[PDB]
């Protein structure tokens, strides 16, 4: 359930011997393995794979339950280089829609009437 | 001279001036004193540069070859530097994030600048 066996290979080999003596839509699934996950180091490599999703559907395949938001901010840098030279980018147009919708709800999660942050006397004003 | 080129962003010319400080103390210090604190600053900051820029084996000198076998100076800070050369060779995004939280009081803010630019160029 954790990743500890796949990290340390030498520990996992010794314990198994102990017991016994005693392609269109094919491309869509391969890119889910590095995006609907916790976090990876594939970021410059992770950003290029999202590009040739068929571009009629980005929000259906980016705005989901848990998409990596560290695959959303380097997604913005690569679709600019297309625009700085040439044709308009399916990388950079549909990922301006995803960035600004998650920004609003956290402020919707914020309370109504804002009071100024005070690190010297934080709880002395109110139960805000 | 090493505090200039990291303001001037000369990270490759910064490896030339750190291997010249360490080649005199093995000729003059072996360390004494005044020369014992010049060698603490130069084996904590040649390790944060070879992960920042990871040199090829042609331009990796026989002096750079010796210090990276030892890892893959205070006992508090000697233990957290062997652990950071491992993660960037394993590309471990969870390993590198909890060490800057736990190496921020240990370094000074000249050595705190070289650890910031590794965690970005591996993430």
């Amino acid at each position: 359930s954790s990743g500890l066996a796949q990290r340390h290979q030498r520990l996992y080999s010794l314990l198994d011997r102990f017991r016994l003596s005693t392609d269109k839509d094919w491309y869509v699934h391969l890119v889910k393995s590095q995006c609907w996950t916790r976090s990876d180091s594939a970021l410059l490599e992770g950003a290029e794979l999202v590009n040739r999703i068929p571009a009629e559907d980005m929000n259906a395949f980016m705005m989901n339950s848990e998409f990596n938001l560290s695959l959303l901010a380097p997604c913005l840098s690569l679709g600019m280089s297309e625009i700085s030279g040439g044709q308009k980018s399916a990388l950079f147009e549909a990922a301006r829609e995803v960035t600004l919708a998650r920004v609003s709800g956290t402020v919707q999660q914020l309370p109504a009437v804002h009071h100024v942050f005070q690190p010297e006397l934080p709880a002395e004003p109110a139960a805000y | 001279a090493a505090s200039c080129q990291l303001l001037a962003r000369d990270y490759t010319g910064a490896l030339a001036v750190f291997t010249r400080m360490q080649r005199l103390a093995r000729e003059h210090g072996s360390a004494l004193g005044a020369f014992s604190d010049v060698l603490v600053r130069c084996e904590v900051s040649r390790v944060l540069l070879l992960l920042l820029l990871q040199p090829p084996p042609a331009k990796l000198l026989p002096e750079h070859a010796q210090t990276l076998e030892k890892y893959s100076l205070p006992e508090e800070l000697f233990l957290l530097l062997q652990s950071l050369v491992m993660a960037t060779h394993e590309k471990d995004t969870e390993a590198i994030k909890s060490l800057q939280v736990e190496m921020w009081p240990l370094l000074t803010a000249e050595q705190n600048h070289l650890l910031h630019l590794v965690l970005q160029e591996t993430i």
